[PDB]
């Protein structure tokens, strides 16, 4: 019952990254995309709770 | 709860808690709602516990 | 876990098979064992389930009088007895370990088979038992084969000149005829540098009969 | 009764292929369906249980589903292990026993068409001094199976006790067949030549060998 | 002090679930779970009246 957002760059190693990428400064947002060619399980489901 | 029935059959109605069929006169005090869209391979991974 | 069982050879119809799925890696008092057969082409058929702790066996609606069960504890095995067999269900039998213990027919709602036993090739045929026989084949470079006919029980190991000089060995399926016997062939790819000066020798080995023969090639051109 | 299944719902790799498992009112719709994974020429194993969870070691890529009276399994992309048969099964109260599927095979979208390699193999003199003559015609290196086998003895077509095998799997990912008959020596001496009719796809490849060679 | 042995599916929606369940109708019978690895309060007792 709390919300958080990740605007900053995730640190997976030891590198100062405040706006730059690298081998460890991964962006915390990963792409999904909606294509009508995936499987039914890979097709998105709409979950309301 | 009439909106739950006339919006097509649901693929994953499985849930843990009070059955919705006996919520006709069970008045509550506080309730909140929220929705999100997630991959269907982990739609069974949204459950208490 | 292991679900190893022995392999019964070809037996005439009208007798009973004898295969025992050995239980290891678990306790033999909580896991239900299941027996199925798999004919080629089509799917699977279910026979029954055995309680491991007591003699509580429930059978399917397909076969009732043909199939009869018994069990043992000290050896920790299972006995198979299929009286009055017919030559129409030549299939491999598997023992499948299923998690969960239940005694009634209504228990089959949350039941699945986790691991299955390995293949045990068991069938029924009337073909007679025969020792290995070697016949040569005339070459036509030039190549020639090794005709092995009417040997039982299957299989035999093809040792071309006892492994001293062999190259390009091939495998062939056994042909089906009305006599019920089966044959094997083995042709080797050889150059033309040794056709008449050096003769080829094909040897096969059969374990149950403990007999061996040889061929005499006579190449001509 | 038995669960109705499609014969072969094959699909090219790189995209998802959907497979259906349609049953009856009592076969499915009140119980839970199960999907069984079997390697070719090996023992089967369970892929998914109760349409919701998978065993340990089972990849997440896999997914199972149901539609009230038909079960569907979802796979995304085909690989070197995804050329295997898929079995669907459940339990019913009508027969009080296990109900298993029919059979479905999926393949990727494999050799192209080619020419047969026919070898004419006369019997040796050891068979002739044994008062017989086994005439054989060995074929290899052909795919798929379209060899129109036929017999011609150059005098009259005679077929009696012909033992021919289907094109089976070889050790070089090819097919091979033969033609066996323990012919009497007088029948072979009465025929001047024996040429096995090897015609694959129309582009026939044939050879002949003299009895004296 | 009454007995009830029923295998028919009990509906929990609007459509008549005589033999079809999975969308909005539930099976009225469920299995127990008795593991020795569970807690002391989750162990089966053989009770007799």
């Amino acid at each position: 019952f709390e919300r958080d957002i990740s605007t900053e760059i995730y640190q997976a190693g030891n590198k100062p990254c405040n706006g730059v990428a690298g081998f460890n400064c991964y962006f915390p947002l990963r792409s999904y995309g909606f294509r009508p060619t995936y499987g039914v399980g890979h097709q998105p489901y709409r979950v309301v709770v | 709860y009439s909106v739950l029935y006339n919006f097509a059959p649901f693929f994953a109605f499985k849930c843990y808690g009070v059955s919705p069929t006996k919520l006709n006169d069970l008045c509550f005090t506080n309730v909140y709602a929220d929705s999100f869209v997630i991959r269907g391979n982990e739609v069974s991974q949204i459950a208490p516990g | 876990v292991q679900l190893v069982q022995s392999g019964a050879e070809v037996k005439k119809p009208g007798a009973s098979v004898k295969v025992s799925c050995k239980a290891s890696g678990y306790i033999f008092s909580d896991y239900n064992i299941h027996w199925v057969r798999q004919a080629p082409g089509q799917g699977l058929e279910w026979m029954g389930w055995i309680s491991p702790d007591s003699d509580d066996t429930n059978y399917a609606q397909s076969f009732q009088g043909r199939v009869t069960m018994t069990r043992d504890t000290s050896i920790t095995t299972v006995y198979m007895e299929l009286s009055s067999l017919r030559s129409d269900d030549t299939a491999v039998y598997f023992c499948a370990r299923s998690v969960g213990y239940c005694s009634l027919n209504s228990c089959q709602r949350w039941m699945w088979f986790d691991t299955w036993g390995q293949g045990a090739l068991v069938t029924v045929s009337s073909a007679s038992t025969k020792g290995p026989s070697v016949f040569p084949l005339a070459p036509s470079t030039a190549a020639l084969g090794c005709l092995v006919k009417d040997y039982f029980p299957e299989p035999v190991t093809v040792s071309w000149n006892s492994g001293a000089l062999t190259s390009g060995v091939h495998t062939f399926p056994a042909v089906l005829q009305s006599s019920g016997l089966y044959s094997l062939s083995s042709v080797v790819t050889v150059p033309s540098s040794s056709l008449g000066t050096q003769t080829y020798i094909c040897n096969v080995n059969h374990k149950p009969s403990n007999t061996k023969v040889d061929k005499k090639v006579e190449p001509k051109s | 009764p038995v669960l109705t299944q499609p014969p072969s719902a094959s699909g090219p790799p790189g995209q998802s292929v959907s497979i259906s498992c349609s049953g009856s009112r009592s076969n499915i719709g009140t119980n839970f369906v199960y999907w069984y994974q079997q390697l070719p020429g090996a023992a089967p194993k369970l892929l998914i249980y109760k349409n919701d969870q998978r065993p340990s070691g089972v990849p997440e890529r896999f997914f199972g589903s149901k539609s009230g009276t038909s079960a569907s399994l979802a796979i995304s992309g085909l690989r070197s292990e995804d050329e295997v048969d898929y079995y669907c099964a459940a339990w019913d109260d009508s027969l009080s026993g296990h109900v298993f599927g029919a059979g479905t095979k999926v393949t990727v979208l494999g050799q192209p068409k080619a020419a047969p390699s026919v070898t004419l193999f006369p019997p040796s003199s050891e068979e002739l001094q044994a008062n017989k003559a086994t005439l054989v015609c060995l074929i290899s290196d052909f795919y798929p199976g379209a060899v129109t086998v036929a017999w011609k003895a150059d005098s009259s077509p005679v077929k009696a006790g012909v033992e021919t095998t289907t094109p089976s799997k070889q050790s070089n990912n090819k097919y091979a067949a033969s033609s066996y008959l323990s012919l009497t020596p007088e029948q072979w001496k009465s025929h001047r030549s024996y040429s096995c009719q090897v015609t694959h796809e129309g582009s026939t490849v044939e050879k002949t060998v003299a009895p004296t060679e």
